[PDB]
């Protein structure tokens, strides 16, 4: 009577079905009992890697003997759930534990094979000592103590191995993951165990892409774990959104609720700084109410034309009871009206009625998907359709020509939004070189801010540092036993959290060429591991790599260079090599119109504007020369000319605040 | 982890429960050590689900800041303009 | 069957089921690994995907081949990632 004290009864605890369905897994529940009933040492351990299913086969075989489809030799038993953790609460005294330990032992073996112990998570039972289960090493030999565990497949080897006197006595059963074919039998055989809990309903369409696509983006987490969230998630927020009103109705209404106190509280503010602060705040307030009563109307014009159908079905409900007594009353001429007429038109009419959010479905899956893990899998959901149609125009404000390169970097784009490139490679790994000065780095600090809207949130790493070979450990990481090994490498632990970030490889051609063989594998699989053993998988980043190689060839002394510098193997990877090409003066008119922005904006800091003339703003251009340094000496002028003496002047007196300087061109110079 | 240790013992009662979801558990750890003590347990992190939380702009703590300018605006005895949230914002 | 993902280099194919069937038959020696040879050649040919074909044959799941890189393994220190490391140091429960 000590076990019910120290044990709970899972045989009973599944007799009442308070266990959850076991499906699959026949090789295995067999080879559990065969190896469950035999002469001496008759005792299971399972492994495998957590997540794959280990309790549940356990759970299963509770179920199938209160069926009874376990043969004579196991019918009618009894499964109890040892308990380690309560069994040393009170034990300070030098023989409690022993006596407890001891008690139930004798009450198992005194049964004559009514009772099977079921230890979870066995690899606790090594400590208790303070000799400790090491008085179960007797009876384990002798089968008295059948005796089933669970224990994850890496600490089996850290915590039991260690004592092979011990492991002697167990017998093993691999336990290996499942697929994703055999995954959709699970979610399927599970989807009612959820629909009860949350008051929806679970489309099949919908437990198909929630093993389909979580197998392929979450990569760090085992089979049936990493599929059943997704739906039970999805499950969450949709009964969120049946509650109270919708996403994309509150957040609106909630950052209304807060810019509203914040213009409030601005107003009072007794200055002529906060008088221009005040004046934008005041115009996104309007700007984002429009778009709260736009989208409310647009929320009843769903709500209520669905709504205007229902009393149309019932219409049809009716239309059914009219066919009945159509032929109740012998009404052959009705018979047909209705149901080639009525019933049948009322039905075209209402399946023209339906609007679409009264249960999951194959997109609310990928929206969990991708507001866990960060990476974009969806629908292209009516706003980013447009942004991404015109890209090349929004690329081409802060780059100004290489529409060579603009075509091709924001065509791995479109192509991988819209679900056609492999499933298997980086969204784009591309080198693109030319001369100096063009933009062949501007061009991947713009993109990046077309993304995440923040040109820093991308990984940059610099490859003019990598000029020995054994400088590769940095970006990998060390082996294991040596100085730096609890820190992983500085490339990969820094793709493993945010795997949408846009790689920028920069001044490749300067590194010794081993972080090419190393890099070798990155592309085209997208994977490598640092010290600890981890595969990081890189599917989704863009590769991209500058470089200076050339230097002035026109296309077949620069082509038969890099041919030259990297090997076959390696060149055969990329996808095409871009060639970047100079800069004409025509190009450059529009390079000073964008320097002066930011000139102007910089100075915005201080309330403190500049007009410009034409004739400076092209003898500008007219100064930028020299088509061998790019368009940089541009960047030096402009502070050469403009910026000094305004500095000069600024510190001066005579020039402060909400002023305006133009410049104009004196005959040879610029004056103020 | 380490709650009581001697050879594993504790830290992990609450393994079972985690799985049931008895207990809800929402905790708050740093970034650079949930791969150093809790990443090398896989078998307990299994449990946890990760929600990431990355830094804000500028624009978003201005705001943070206005909505915060009470508490030390009482605490000590003084006001404060709302160039100084901007500025500090800034530098 | 390998003929529906590798094309061409029957020369290869062959020698590579005759490594199976051969230990099959209760024939090849017990003291060697079932089958140990390098593939070399030039690039984009199938090298590669050859040993894909191969391991999908036996498992019918492709990321079932225990697979690593010769590309890191750079220097000598290197060597104890594959092996682990001696008795007393950082990374030994590993
Ligand atoms: N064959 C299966 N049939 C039904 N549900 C399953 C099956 N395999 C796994 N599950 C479910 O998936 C989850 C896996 O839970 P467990 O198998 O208990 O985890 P585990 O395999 O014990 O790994 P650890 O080591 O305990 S963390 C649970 O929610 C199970 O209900
Ligand atoms: N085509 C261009 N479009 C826009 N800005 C450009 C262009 N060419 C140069 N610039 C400006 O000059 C700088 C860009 O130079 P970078 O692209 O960083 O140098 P680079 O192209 O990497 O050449 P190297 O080989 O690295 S020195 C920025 O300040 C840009 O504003
Ligand atoms: N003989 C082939 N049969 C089918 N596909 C092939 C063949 N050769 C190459 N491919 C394709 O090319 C890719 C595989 O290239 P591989 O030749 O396997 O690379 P590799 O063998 O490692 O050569 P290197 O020198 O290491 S780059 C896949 O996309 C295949 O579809």
């Amino acid at each position: 009577q000590a076990l019910q004290k120290y044990s709970t009864d899972l045989t009973a605890r599944a007799r009442e079905g308070k266990l959850d369905p076991v499906i699959g897994r026949d090789n295995e529940i067999r080879r559990v009992v065969q190896v469950l009933s035999r002469r001496t040492k008759n005792n299971p351990v399972l492994i495998g890697e957590p997540g794959v299913g280990k309790t549940a086969i356990v759970e299963g075989l509770a179920q199938r003997i209160v069926a009874g489809d376990v043969p004579e030799s196991l019918r009618d038993k009894t499964i109890v759930a040892l308990d380690l953790g309560s069994m040393v609460a009170g034990s300070k005294y030098r023989g409690e534990f022993e006596e407890r330990l001891k008690a139930v032992l004798d009450d198992i073996k005194n049964s004559a094979g009514q009772i099977i112990t079921f230890i979870d998570e066995l690899h606790t039972i090594v400590g208790a000592g303070a000799d400790a289960g090491n008085m179960i090493k007797p009876m384990l030999a002798r089968g008295e103590l059948r005796l089933v565990g669970a224990t994850t497949l890496d600490e089996y080897r850290k915590h039991i191995e260690k004592d092979a006197a011990l492991e002697r006595r167990f017998q093993q059963v691999y336990v290996g993951e499942p697929s994703v074919e055999d995954t959709i039998g699970i979610l399927r055989g599970l989807k009612d165990r959820y629909e009860v809990h949350h008051g929806v309903r679970i489309t099949d369409s919908a437990l198909v892409a929630a093993a389909t696509l979580s197998d392929r983006y979450i990569t760090a987490r085992f089979l049936p774990d990493k599929a059943i969230d997704l739906v039970d998630e999805a499950a969450s927020r949709l009964r969120m959104e049946i509650d109270s009103r919708p996403v994309e109705i509150d957040e609106v209404e909630r950052l209304v609720r807060r810019l509203e106190i914040e213009e409030m509280a601005l107003s009072k503010e007794e200055d002529e700084a906060s008088a221009e602060r005040l004046a934008k705040l005041r115009s996104e307030l309007a700007d984002q109410k429009e778009k709260l009563a736009e989208l409310t109307t647009r929320w009843q014009n769903e709500k209520n034309a669905i709504e205007i159908v229902r009393d149309l079905k019932e219409q049809l409900e009716a239309l059914r009871g009219e066919s009945e007594r159509a032929e109740r009353d012998g009404d052959l001429a009705k018979a047909a009206e209705l149901r080639y007429g009525r019933i049948p038109e009322v039905e075209k009419k209402l399946d023209a009625a339906l609007p679409q959010k009264e249960e999951v479905g194959p997109d609310d899956i990928a929206d969990v998907v991708s507001a866990w893990t960060g990476i974009p899998a969806g629908r292209l959901l009516e706003g980013e359709t447009a942004k991404l149609l015109r890209m090349e125009d929004e690329l081409g404000k802060r780059v100004i020509g290489q529409k060579a390169a603009v075509t091709a970097v924001s065509d791995a784009v479109r192509r991988s939004r819209a679900g056609v490139s492999d499933p298997n490679r980086p969204t784009g790994a591309f080198m693109f070189l030319g001369p100096t000065g063009v933009g062949k780095t501007e061009l991947a600090k713009a993109l990046a801010d077309f993304l995440f809207d923040d040109e820093r949130a991308m990984v940059r790493i610099d490859m003019s540092e990598y000029g020995e070979k054994h400088t590769v450990a940095r970006l990998i990481g060390a082996p294991p036993g040596y100085v730096g090994y609890e820190a992983g490498g500085q490339l990969t632990e820094a793709v493993r959290r945010r795997p949408y970030t846009v790689v920028l490889f920069d001044e490749i051609e300067k590194a010794h060429p081993d972080v090419f063989d190393v890099l070798l594998q990155v592309l085209d699989e997208g994977r490598l591991t640092d010290g600890h053993g981890r595969t990081v998988d890189f599917r989704n980043t863009i590769l991209i790599l500058t470089s200076n190689l050339g230097s002035g060839g026109s296309a077949e002394q620069v082509l038969a260079a890099v041919r030259a510098t990297f090997k076959p193997e390696f060149i055969n990877r990329l996808d095409d090599v871009l060639i970047f090409e100079g800069l004409n003066p025509e190009e450059l008119v529009r390079i000073v119109d964008i320097q002066l922005a930011q000139l102007g904006k910089r100075l915005a800091q201080r309330r403190l504007q500049l007009q410009v003339s034409l004739p400076a703003k092209r003898w500008l251009a007219q100064r930028g020369f020299d088509p061998v340094y790019g368009a940089r000496p541009l960047r030096r002028l402009v502070q050469q000319a403009i910026g000094d003496q305004l500095a000069k002047m600024l510190l001066a007196g005579q020039v402060h605040d909400g002023d305006t300087v133009p410049v104009n061109v004196s005959p040879d110079a610029d004056s103020l | 982890v380490g709650a009581g240790a001697t050879a594993m013992d504790a830290g992990n009662m609450i393994k079972p429960m985690l799985a049931r979801g008895e207990l809800r558990l929402v905790g708050a750890t740093t970034l650079d050590e949930y791969r150093k003590h809790i990443e090398k347990d896989a078998a307990l992190e299994r449990r946890f689900q990760q929600v990431y939380v990355g830094e804000p702009s500028v624009e978003d703590t201005i705001g943070i800041l206005r909505g915060l300018k009470d508490r030390y605006e009482v605490h000590h005895g003084v006001r404060i303009t709302d160039s100084a949230l901007v500025a500090a914002a800034t530098l």
